[PDB]
RNA sequence: GUCCUAAGGGGGGCUCAUGGAGAACAGAAAUCUCCAGUAGAACAAAAGGGUAAAAGUCCCCUUGAUUUUGAUUUUCAGUGU
RNA sequence: ACGUACGACCAUACCCAGUGGAAAGCACGGCAUCCCGUCCGCUCUGCCCUAGUUAAGCCACUGAGGGCCCGGUUAGUAGUUGGGUCGGUGACGACCAGCGAAUCCCGGGUGUUGUACGU
């Protein structure tokens, strides 16, 4: 028997849309937006971490009823402008990302008329109170080491209060329940690869070339690497909204709607489609 | 001393409170100096009585920490 | 378009599995082979149902299987095709491009005969793909192969004749 | 304006006994120097929560840390009855250590950076002798 | 520009359910034009909303806390209906009952405890459950058994299964019980 | 209910002396418009964390016979519903119903005018937060009838729906959405229904200045049919339970300020 | 028998309501035609306003001559 | 008549019944591979719309077998902490 | 206008096949020391963004067959209530109103849209 039949597709009911494109897990967000211990009406933060090959994208959201708003951005290619050109995805360049993120946060709030009802109603008693986020790691496994908590950790060290216990950082030890706070070091600051490159330069000089060839290009060496992030985070603690401009091509946003309009496709309209349909019909009794 | 909580003998002897060996009593800790990991003061927590208060004249208690 | 690299056929992985039917030692022995051949340790496949003919229970271990990935699946499917004299029928071929054949004795495999495991006869299922694969394997953006990205009985076919001069009756 | 500390930013650990002292830079709050009984003191980057340097010589537990007014150098005092100078930038010891108290060495103080003449530096160490 | 609005009628509130009722008439233009139209609602809009954050702001307590600045709100004062009836007291078992009347009292918390002390083996263990004391011996290895009752007993059956088998019946029992209570509180 | 999900699931659809908060239902009936859904989108909208939708066209008609959707209410433990629907006599028809123990408490019906609809999606501002409640202010001179009427009726209603989760505190940035019901006493009145985001400035007084600016939904209806409720069941439903945190006042007993029980001789 | 609810705090008291206790305890006032029917279990040496500067200097003001010059 | 570190709770990974094509014994029915599979399986209830990166099924951690406090609600208390 | 990240409606978006893709971005991809996890580095995790490639994903267009969604028609019709209101002793036959379907038929369509950053 034939399984997809006209009731099949009748009865057949769609996922969402995005869980058909597999980009959106609906049974976290609920949980993520939709749901507190406290009942104060206040807004909400989450920190969305997502990975692409190439680049690290962090954003700050709140949830709207006609679709999400971004608050505030920081990608791994904006680090270029702070000074990092090689290993735009590793943990190190995660951490910068967040660190970023972070800091511009804290400058667009001015915590680095129109007037809030928080002013309007402070008491004497009363302190200036942290930024608050909850992270939002999408479909990517939280296991011990992952790059989504080096983001955390960038922008918690940035100064967002995010809430979070210390055992998926690399280094913890799940026997002794104790975080080795070098290796965590090594970590934000890059050690890893710099002993990577070490360990490739002395074994396999061909497998060193292939993976390192534009460190080397570049001349970017394995021990410049701890002083390279250190003095990226200082430029971004220093200045956040720094402007950076690619390779790519710029044209104006008009000239891209022509460049684009030019290789679109149009539609065709119901004369077209009723003149192919009756040169269709004199082809079948031809 | 707060409460009597456990007598290992008799609930009678618990709802009677009697202070014997073993006894499991509740006894105010607020000099002790203890709190909470959310900051809250704890002033009150249970210790065993070590000895015999009939023979000894006084009650001498553990903490059970 | 079919001459673009990214269409080249190659191995995914290679199954070999054992099913004896039987738990205890003669699935301990045929346990062993597995990993003696293959250096990994395999994995014990229980019974879905109860079968009163076949004298099985539901959740018994009845089968074992091994899978196998890179170029060590090539040299075992290799001396495979040496034991089956590189000889292959069309019904073995599938209409998704996988194929498979089984043996009788593994000690016609290459490997020295021991009183104490004895004989067992073991099938080989090797899965043909064109990198791109894991579209259809990850977890985030997960979706399907596309029509022309197939591989067809044919396509396995002659890619089997020119690569490992076999024939196929 | 100052705000009220809050929450906390980091948990560092790393000294095997108890923390007997403990000081920022004059030039910033990222660096922060503690002295205590596992006879070492160290130096910890509080920007990412991360250990710096550890200062290691003294024999007996490092009582007190100073930084210098300029904040080039970092004094300790310890239980074994020494004093000794760090390039808190550098993580080695300057010259030697100090000798001359008989008993535990309680406390220090630096002379103040518009009293410095000859071109040196003078320090005070109080001792139980 | 003023932050105080006057109408002939005063606003009511329930700051509980963050409610301005206002009285006075809406005059609306009797008018085609929907941009004074809603310039108009607009206008009666902003007065509510001004008088309402007037009202919070003024008449409810601050507290500053760390989450932030909250107002205490008085419990609402609007009647709404309920969605369920108010909780009832179910009608007496035959045991709550017989117990009001020969005045038994309800057993503690710790003397209800499922947990006691064997002597002999020196341990503490269950009364009932996995393990418990009202499985005793079902699993040591060697039992005596009297020559009288295994000719009683019946052919196939074991010692090892009369526990369960009297358990079982205690648990008949008792479900019975439950049944007719049940049944009595649903005719009733 | 061996199952202790399905156990927890009793326990929660149990009657409360503290009710949970309102759930409503979504519905449509077998021919609805596209103005209708498009309504029952944006209160769906405004209403998310305590709303279920239905997709499918359910062959009910309310006022002639309620017994599917007390099945509904039954199954959901919905006890709000927007039932929408379109006829030659009624083109666009938001049906609102109040359950009260599984059985219909009361019914009112509202016309939608299709000419002066708007949807949320046509206001181009910054929208409500998931799961904010907005204050409300209800105003004209329909609401203050002696007797109850249809807008009492629309008025207790339309409160049941925005009144969101009870609580006693409330963030002082939680006061930004306000929505407003403006109906006036009289052929037909009609009801307006709007909504507005609060903009705060600075008046050189402590307190605020009030700007509005225009949120979505625009509607306008017209109050139709009505099934009130019987006189016993509302009282029932109109019963008050007393929380367990609500001491008797009793004849000169006290509580001082340090908790101690004091009492009173004369 | 052995349970871990022996090494737990059975009563625990926050810093605000140490404060407002502290607050009642500075306002209390007495009167005659009130009777005192049931005491609140509360941890009164947290609550209650410490001993004079003056009593507290010469409760010690033995010890101290004698730990100084024995 | 047997077996079980009990159920439960939280977190994570995976997708089911079935059909087609294939693989020594293996043949309608044993195990393995691919494709198609709105759930047509499982688990709960008695849907006229229960659940699919799960409420299904396997791993990790707890298993402590019914915690403490209360001037509050209801009932009782000649043994009223 | 195109791409990406979060989304809102949740098939006009789904099921199957073909053609094309400037720019960049996605993606396939390369390598298993460290973090981490499997029978299998298949998945997960880490390192590279160099090199190959638009073959697949993805996007746009086209095509059948289904499916799905709108508007009219059905039609104020069947049917349901109402001596309702007129006769009929009454039941009922018209009429009056209130509610109020569906099938069939006709026509159209095969996605709109918010925020942020880029091309």
């Amino acid at each position: 028997k034939l399984v997809k039949n006209s009731a099949y597709y009748s009865r057949f009911q769609t996922k969402f849309k995005r869980r058909r494109q597999g980009k959106t897990d609906y049974y976290a967000r609920k949980r993520l937006i939709t749901q507190a211990k406290n009942k104060y009406n206040a807004p909400k933060y989450r920190l969305v971490v997502r990975f692409t090959n190439r680049d690290i994208i962090t954003q700050m959201v709140t949830s709207e009823i006609n679709g999400d708003k971004i608050f505030a951005a920081a990608y791994s290619h904006e680090l270029r402008a702070y000074g990092i050109n090689h290993g735009l995805t590793n943990w190190a360049a995660a951490y910068a990302t967040g660190l970023l993120l972070a800091r511009r946060v804290l400058a667009k709030l001015g915590l680095d008329g129109e007037y809030t009802l928080t002013e309007a109603a402070e008491t004497e008693d009363g302190e200036r109170r942290p930024f608050k986020a909850i992270l939002d790691v999408g479909l990517a496994r939280t296991s011990t080491g992952a790059r989504v908590f080096g983001v955390m950790k960038g922008a918690s060290d940035g100064g967002i209060f995010i809430p979070h216990s210390e055992n998926r950082f690399p280094g913890y030890d799940i026997e002794t329940e104790e975080l080795d706070t070098e290796v965590l070091k090594k970590y934000i600051y890059g050690g890893h690869v710099a002993e990577y490159m070490e360990t490739l330069a002395d074994d396999d000089e061909e497998r060193y070339k292939s993976q390192f060839v534009k460190y080397i290009e570049d001349d970017v060496e394995a021990d410049s690497l701890e002083e390279l992030y250190a003095e990226a985070h200082k430029q971004i603690r220093a200045d956040p909204f720094r402007k950076y401009v690619s390779d790519a091509p710029k044209k104006s946003k008009e000239e891209w709607k022509a460049e684009s309009l030019k290789y679109k496709k149009a539609k065709l309209s119901r004369e077209e489609r009723k003149a192919r349909v009756e040169a269709k019909i004199k082809q079948l009794l031809a | 001393i707060l409460s009597v909580k456990k007598n290992p003998s008799n609930p009678l002897y618990t709802q009677l409170g009697v202070l014997t060996k073993g006894t499991i009593i509740e006894v105010n800790v607020s000099d002790l100096g203890i709190v909470t990991a959310s900051g809250k003061i704890a002033w009150g927590r249970y210790a065993q009585i070590t000895n015999n208060p009939e023979n000894d004249g006084c009650v001498n208690a553990v903490l059970l920490v | 378009k079919a001459q673009n690299p990214m269409r080249e056929l190659r191995i995914q992985k290679l199954v070999l599995n054992i099913s004896v039917g039987e738990s205890g030692d003669r699935l301990t022995r045929a346990a062993k082979v597995l990993e003696q051949l293959s250096g990994q340790t395999p994995v014990y496949s229980k019974a879905r149902y109860t079968v009163r003919q076949f004298g099985i229970r539901r959740n018994e271990k009845i089968a074992v299987h091994v899978t196998v990935r890179g170029p060590k699946a090539e040299e075992i499917l290799e001396r495979g095709l040496k034991v089956k004299e590189y000889e292959l029928r069309r019904r073995n071929f599938s209409e998704t491009g996988n194929f498979g054949f089984g043996i009788s004795e593994h000690i016609d495999l290459g490997i020295k005969y021991d009183p104490s495991i004895g004989i067992y006869g073991m099938d080989f299922y090797c899965c043909m793909t064109r990198p791109g694969e894991r579209v259809a394997k990850r977890r985030r953006c997960k979706s399907r192969i596309g029509a022309s990205h197939r591989i067809t009985r044919e396509e396995t076919i002659r890619w089997f004749k020119q690569r490992f001069d076999g024939i196929v009756r | 304006k100052v705000h009220a500390v809050s929450r906390l930013a980091h948990r560092i650990p790393g000294h095997g006994q108890p923390i007997l002292s403990c000081q920022f830079s004059p030039v910033s709050s990222s660096r922060l120097a503690t002295g205590s009984g596992d006879n070492t003191a160290r130096i910890w980057d509080t920007d990412s929560g991360t250990p710096k340097f550890t200062l290691k010589g003294h024999t007996g537990w490092v009582l007190g840390v100073s930084w210098s007014p300029d904040g080039k150098y970092l004094a300790t005092c310890s239980m074994d009855t020494t004093v000794r100078v760090w390039d808190p930038e550098s993580g080695k010891q300057v010259n030697q250590e100090f000798r001359g108290h008989a008993k535990w060495v309680l406390a220090l103080a630096w002379q103040p950076y518009h009293l410095w003449r000859d071109g040196t530096a003078r320090l005070a160490s109080a001792s139980k002798d | 520009l003023p932050v105080t609005v006057e109408k002939p009628t005063p606003y009511t509130f329930d700051l509980g359910l963050l409610l301005a009722n206002d009285p006075n008439p809406v005059n609306v233009p009797k008018t085609t034009d929907t941009q004074v139209l809603e310039q108009h609602l607009a206008s009666v809009a902003r007065d509510g909303a001004q008088v309402l954050i007037n009202q919070l702001l003024t008449t409810t307590t601050i507290t500053a806390t760390k989450d932030g600045v909250l107002l205490t709100l008085p419990p609402p004062t609007t009647p709404l209906p309920r969605e369920k009836p108010v909780p009832q007291p179910k009608p007496e078992t035959k045991w709550q009952a017989f117990a009001r009347r020969r005045g038994i009292k309800p057993k503690t918390r710790e003397q209800r405890r499922n947990l006691q002390y064997n002597p002999t083996t020196g341990q503490w263990e269950r009364k009932w459950g996995y393990k418990g004391a009202n499985k005793r011996g079902e699993t040591d290895p060697i039992i005596e058994v009297s020559a009288a009752k295994e000719a009683m007993r019946p052919e196939g059956t074991s010692v090892r299964g009369d526990k369960r088998r009297e358990i079982r019946a205690r648990v008949k029992k008792n479900q019975k019980q439950m049944l007719r209570n049940q049944r009595i509180a649903a005719e009733k | 209910p061996r199952n202790a999900r399905s156990k927890r699931a009793l326990e929660k659809r149990a009657p409360k002396i503290v009710e949970n908060p309102k759930t409503c239902l979504f519905l449509r009936g077998t021919t609805c418009s596209q103005i209708t859904q498009d309504a029952m989108n944006d209160l769906y909208a405004m209403r998310q964390v305590h709303a279920k939708r239905f997709h499918k066209k359910n062959a009910i008609h309310p006022f002639e016979d309620a017994t599917s959707l007390c099945f509904f209410s039954e199954k959901n433990d919905c006890s709000l519903m927007v039932f929408g629907s379109s006829n030659k006599k009624r083109p666009h028809t938001l049906t609102f119903v109040r359950m009260f123990d599984y059985k219909v408490l009361d019914m009112l019906e509202f016309y939608l005018d299709p000419d002066t609809y708007r949807s949320i999606s046509q206001f181009k501002t910054s929208k409500i937060p998931i799961g904010m409640r907005p204050m409300m202010v209800f105003a004209g001179t329909a609401f203050e009838s002696p007797v109850p009427n249809a807008f009492t009726m629309a008025k207790s209603m339309l409160i049941d729906f925005f009144r969101g989760e009870p609580s006693d505190k409330i963030d002082v940035e939680g006061l930004r959405f306000v929505v407003v019901v403006t109906a006036d006493e009289p052929q037909k009145p009609i009801l307006r229904l709007r909504v507005y985001g609060i903009r705060t400035k600075r008046s050189g007084t402590r307190l605020p200045r009030v700007e509005v600016e225009e949120h979505g939904p625009r509607m306008d209806f017209r109050l139709g049919r009505m099934r009130e409720p019987d006189p016993a069941m509302l009282k029932e439903a109109m019963k008050k339970a007393k929380t367990p945190q609500e001491e008797r006042t009793k004849k000169n007993i006290s509580m001082d300020l340090l908790g101690d029980k004091i009492g009173r001789i004369h | 028998e052995p349970n871990r609810k022996w090494f737990t705090n059975t009563r625990v008291i926050s810093q605000d309501t140490l404060q407002s206790f502290r607050e009642a305890m500075a306002e209390k006032q007495k009167d005659p035609y009130t009777v005192l029917l049931k005491s609140n279990k509360l941890p009164m040496s947290l609550i209650r306003d410490g001993p004079k500067l003056e009593d507290g200097l010469k409760k010690h003001q033995a010890k101290m001559t004698i730990e100084r010059e024995p």
